[PDB]
């Protein structure tokens, strides 16, 4: 599980592009504070191997 | 055990009632981000509850 790929993002990501900024992307009022729920999904995730 | 197959066709959709809700309950989606089923359309919705 050492591997993760980021997967989502708020715009698509350009050719030959590398995007390393993990800034949340908060959809409303509520902090995310590292919780997954309303408005905060995280945009990395852990391979499934 | 007797859930209601409930039936959403014909109808249009207002995902903008969903919120205001109880704070922080669980709104959890798999094969699309909630905020996308407005750009989305389907033949038909079960509203099991």
């Amino acid at each position: 599980y050492n591997y993760r790929y980021r997967l989502f993002r708020k715009s698509k990501l350009k050719p030959f592009e590398r995007d390393i900024s993990t800034e949340i992307y908060q959809a409303g009022n509520k902090p995310c504070n590292g919780v997954a729920g309303v408005n905060c999904y995280f945009p990395l995730q852990s391979y499934g191997f | 055990y007797a859930w209601n197959r409930k039936r959403i066709s014909n109808c249009v959709a207002d995902y903008s009632v969903l919120y205001n809700f109880a704070p922080f309950f669980a709104f959890k989606c798999y094969g699309v981000s909630p905020t996308k089923l407005n750009d989305l359309c389907f033949t038909n919705v079960y509203a099991d509850s």
